[PDB]
């Protein structure tokens, strides 16, 4: 189906390389770079929520990160 | 008729002095247009054949590694090289391996290993380009009059039917005129370029299955592609997205191609409508036109027809057609010829007064035979009422009860224009518009906000609109400020866009 | 091929139902609930970070959500 | 030798008075065990064959719909029924479609439609179960002594070579002993059941490719599965994960199968271990043992031998084997017989102090031929030192420069111990352990932390551990309370755990 | 002699109890070694032949472009493609250019365009790898004794000269004991792997000009390169570093090659050392050895000889050899045979005290013929002094004024010791070292500072050292703190390291 | 290529003269004196940014030097 689980939840921490180790570093990082390049307007719609949700400016940066991580993956 | 059983049938009336009404012909929906003294025409968009699609990059989803080889190189004795690394058909990766006296070398250290593997793609998906100057919207028409129930779905013969006509809308000649004999000519003034944004959509093709893939999505797929203008052995740019090179530990580097990505991309479409193909033309099952209906030349057939004598007989029991309307098929018994059916709705049967409007304006028997079946449609009021389809004592009077209410119809049409405004958005303000200082101001205030929503959020799935809609709910029940509207304006605008699906 | 973009972003909004619309409403609910059912102890680790991050009482609650929604997606 | 060119060689020195040392034989790492009076043996786990695996649920990834059919009923005229709906080899979905007078019906309303499609799976993946009583760990041994450079990877003959041996560790015979002739007999006391947790692993098989799939991941794949070894046409439970029933705006119920899900699961095996299979036995390529080495029966061959007399020759100029050790091959020109090589590291040449220790304990020429080649290994001190081999005046030296420092080596072993502790965790407290109140109390305080990390975080990939390491980095630089080593030991414990990968 | 006309001659004296002295044989300079009762030997490293180097990446510097072609596609008609884009010998670049109705297209936009161009490199440079196991240092030796002025530069025949001998220092056999017949045997104990850091240097080859290119500089050159393991028509990785694809304001994509990068990298070899090559061996003219001089067996020839009786003669009137030493050549006129020259310095004539020492220990006439030219070297005191040569009334004096002072000789030696320390770094603490707790403690405190300078500043050029040396000068005259010595010890360590050059 | 690396960062320090040593004492000094001769008006702009930064009359001279050395060779 569409909802296959990732095996990176339980990667076997051994000495050798896993199945896709080389494609594991830039896997979600491409996926958020590709989403926000195609959808630039939500970066100022996440910032408008992040500046409005948190109290201190060191929590508003955290929501500006965390809204821009949920939305390219849709949870 | 052709629309009378559809759950998505719309009723369009109220015009610019009888000249024209502007309508948005949705592709799964149906439009019933009725005027002051003009025949009720049922208008439906049925296909959108996209001709002259020239292909763009065509990705690979199932590859195959042919005869592979590998060459190693001693530490600080150069770099490794295969003579078939100068071949574009082989996918290649350079890596460092443990090289030592056990591995034939004479100097211990990290060597260099080059692994080449011949890329051969067995199955590929192909994205063709859609140009908006090549669309052919077919508009099927079917007027209300001398037709029976075996002409609703029946399309077998409409060039001589005089009640039905196709209208093919190309952007070369978008305006068109359908000759309906006696009924005049329904003039259409369609807008085929501003339909379903076809300059930002492609036409995928995968194991003889086709989709309307978006332009931005198709240029983001990480698969080996040749350019589409490559008509030999394909070059396959980006071969490295299906093979995987792994070094074990030592002077050993394995290469394994990833599997058939056909099922990995069917689960990666989801939001793309799929289309068929009757040749090189890709017939669609979705979209919408934007059609202005010039009804100056469309006249009523048989105003001069004399009434019927007697002996109307039901062929079928009348049924309520999902919207409150009542479709009645009668059978005239007699040879009056081109005569006119005396039918109405009659609360207080003895006074015999009209109480509700008739959908089929001017119901007409046309054939001069003794028994010619014929079909009406009626719109009863909310309550007990009677369907009188005759004159004299041989009239047929059928007691009808319409289950519903006036505020139930007003709530049924509120959701109906809210589903249409979620599907279309800007275009749903011109579905029955006659040209106004408010319906073109309400559209202009919506086209501004619609562009500041399709660019602002605009790329959210079904689940996240319900997720950043709930977040703005908590910013709409809190953060007491002047921007409490702006966090509740993007509550309904995001949550109702997200459900009415 | 490990990072196929979701075309659910650019969903063709129309009357005809799309390629997988039935298998879309409970798509993201499974991959969260399949991860929480296999990693139940992370809810303790998500609440332990949300309580140190949350200033308001209902600001740590959103933090508890958005950690439990980045983590099953890893993005 | 057999481990002398490996980047992941580990030196295990210091024992419980010479009785035993407890070592952890990782599968890609190599182990050099040396004592004060015992020959330096190189100990390596090479394979792990799992024999005769009976299987568990075998999912389908590429399905095929056979001859389908459909049936629809009128509104309030019954529900739809195919005779092949109670067949479990077909997949079926019921729906309610628009059914009116145009469809042959005589009553407007939502109909009722059933389309059945035969599920026939064409390619299936199979996940076999690994019982821990099937493991066969081969432990290759090779002692430092009368060997030359072509006896590192050279495995052609070890039952008749007297220096090398395989130690097959089954859990049916968990301890074994290899007769290393002349050198005594290396005794092993392995723990093959507490290895790579094979109650929580399976052995997937997908078009002649095999993996080590975890137990929890395998029981969560949304694909059509059956129970066991059913090689006919199985029952196939949970099919609607490949078929898709899309309707239209009419009587159409189109059933299509999703494509080959081989590629969607190769990208979903993002952490599994690619294993291989030579028949019925699954040769694993990774893992680790837990091996106690009994050495009281292992003696140093050649202590009784006389020193060499004349005429060495350096063949294959010495080199540095990625750790700081120096592999020297000599060619003894002399027929003196089984004599003893006089080798050391010397800074000056009027005193010849032993300044660098020797890896190959007791280097021995064995053959009484004219030119018998022989291979050593030396651990020089940092700086400048000569490889003095031979006694008298016909000795041959060689300058050596070992770049490094003692404080640099002590950091290079801390990184080497931290990378070992990220792979193993609890077992990495037993790599050179001779037992104590520190190498067995520190393991118990790590097994508690290892259980409160595998259960607490424990299910996070490479990216989110940095993403939640950094979230605890920022909590480390704030939040002045006693709960601040809980947010900084869970910083390096989470970052370094998947940055030293 | 062989070192007496050299501007960079060093004087080594004072030994480890008369046993050995540890010297650093620099490559352009010279070392004169003198003992108490042993002959003064003159030591000079002359060449360093790096033998049989294996090639590494060979960059192109003068490229060419052969038969080029280009292809373009209309807007939204895919990307352009030549069939010669599937050739690895052709450099290639896609672009988007203006494409409209005038260009034969039918849609105004940015039509794609690709341009291929056959890369064929005409002249390439080649870097070869230098292994430390292939250094071959020749050390020329020449003792003071039976030699005249025509035996300093003269080298035609020294296998039978008995005053002169070469020794080669390979890493395998670094220490040799040269046969100086009658003079004993000078025991060299060299350290050849710690020369001029040859595990981080390459050996460039451009148009039959060779350099000692550093390792890090060579792998940062932006030039098209193929591997060293490439024999036929090369591959040329990174072809786009010498071609220039400039488009125009229209359909044109013009490709032009950049010119010859020969002289553009001669200005980039601004710190490399020029070398030569006599075949496959790279003869160097720079470097240094590190030699311990075992002088236990080197004895003084001719202590048994009787004095010269009569009639010397000055030929070549004495001269000062740039340091204070006085080359005196005499012509003995007598047939006494192997006799002994009675030469000394003298302030007065009423005492004939030897006031200054003698460089050539035991000057000896060896030829028994009548007129024997013979050469000395003396070390006079500062002032008016006489070179008394001969005994009796026919002795020959020469007025000599050694212009200088003791504090002018100590300051000359500090400047001499600083230029040795700014070139060698840590090794210059072992130039006259007999081995102590000060010549090995001060080296270890300098090997720490030498490693925290080679990494910290470590890449500053000549101008950029003085540019930050002046900055740390100003930071030493201001910002008063305890870190004011750390701003002025990083002042002389930066401005000096750069003005002593 | 354009950016050929300079080997003078890794000049071999060997008793003898390197490949270019005679041209390296006035390599970067002719270049900074050729640039400031071509457009000498930049010293009015360099002493207006340096005077506006630092404000210590010796920190303002080092910024006048470091701007006037970054400006010829741009880096």
């Amino acid at each position: 189906a569409v909802t296959l689980p990732s095996h990176s939840t339980r990667k076997l921490q051994t000495r050798s390389q896993t199945w896709l180790e080389s494609r594991e570093y830039t896997k979600h990082l491409i996926r958020v770079e590709n989403w926000i390049f195609r959808n630039p307007g939500f970066a100022l719609a996440a910032a408008a929520i992040a500046w409005l949700l948190g109290s201190s400016t060191s929590q508003k940066v955290i929501y500006l990160v965390m809204i821009l991580l949920i939305a390219p993956a849709y949870s | 008729i052709r629309c009378i059983g559809v759950s998505n049938r719309d009723f369009v009336e109220g015009m610019s002095g009888g000249t024209w009404v502007d309508v948005v012909l949705e592709h799964g929906g149906c439009v019933t247009v009725m005027a002051q003294d003009k025949p009720t025409v049922d208008i439906e968009l049925v296909t959108t054949t996209v001709s002259n699609m020239a292909e763009v990059r065509s990705y690979c989803y199932e590859a195959s590694i042919s005869d592979m080889a590998s060459d190693s190189r001693c530490p600080t004795q150069g770099e490794a090289y295969l003579d078939k690394q100068s071949d574009t058909q082989y996918v290649c990766k350079r890596t460092l391996v443990d090289r030592g006296w056990g591995n034939g070398c004479g100097l211990f250290g990290k060597g260099s290993l080059v692994t080449c593997a011949k890329f051969a793609c067995s199955k590929k998906m192909t994205g063709k380009s859609i140009q908006p100057e090549n669309l052919e919207y077919r508009i099927m028409l079917s007027v209300h009059g001398s037709q029976h129930s075996g002409m609703i779905v029946n399309d077998t013969g409409h060039e001589t039917d005089e009640n039905r006509a196709k209208v093919e809308i190309t952007p070369n000649s978008p305006r068109a005129e359908a000759t309906l004999g006696g009924f005049g000519s329904l003039g259409l003034d369609c807008e085929p370029r501003t339909g379903l944004d076809f300059s930002d959509l492609y036409y995928l093709t995968m194991n003889n299955k086709h989709w309307l893939v978006h332009k931005e999505w198709f240029h983001d797929i990480p698969l080996p592609w040749h350019a589409g203008a490559d008509t030999g052995t394909p070059h396959w740019n980006n071969k490295e997205a299906l093979v995987e090179f792994k070094d074990a530990h030592a002077k050993r580097q394995t290469v394994v191609v990833l599997g058939s990505q056909e099922g990995a991309v069917h689960t990666a479409l989801a939001g793309a409508l799929e289309a068929e193909m009757d040749g090189a033309k890709g017939r669609l099952s979705s979209g919408h036109l934007k059609c202005r209906l010039k009804m100056d030349k469309l006249r009523l057939k048989g105003v001069s027809y004399s009434l019927c004598t007697a002996a109307f007989t039901f062929t079928k029991i009348p049924a309520e057609t999902l919207h409150g309307t009542v479709t009645v098929e009668v059978q005239y018994a007699g040879t009056d010829g081109p005569c006119k059916v005396p039918a109405q709705m009659a609360v207080d049967m003895q006074t015999l007064t009209p109480v509700g409007r008739l959908i089929t304006a001017n119901p007409v028997i046309t054939e001069s035979t003794e028994n010619s079946k014929m079909m009406l449609e009626l719109d009863p009021p909310f309550g007990d009422s009677y369907i009188v389809i005759g004159v004299g004592e041989k009239k047929i009077t059928h007691h009808w009860h319409r289950s519903g209410s006036t505020i139930g119809k007003a709530f049924e049409a509120t959701v109906r224009g809210a589903k249409r405004m979620a599907v279309l958005g800007d275009t749903a303000w011109d579905f029955g518009s006659v040209g106004g200082a408010l319906n073109s101001l309400g559209k202009g205030i919506h086209q501004i906000f619609g562009a500041a929503f399709k660019s602002l959020f605009g790329g959210m799935s079904w689940f996240s609109q319900i997720l950043i809609g709930t977040l703005l709910m908590w910013l709409g029940l809190n953060t007491k400020n002047g921007s409490i509207s702006l966090m509740c304006l993007a509550l309904g605008g995001v949550l109702i866009f997200l459900s009415t699906a």
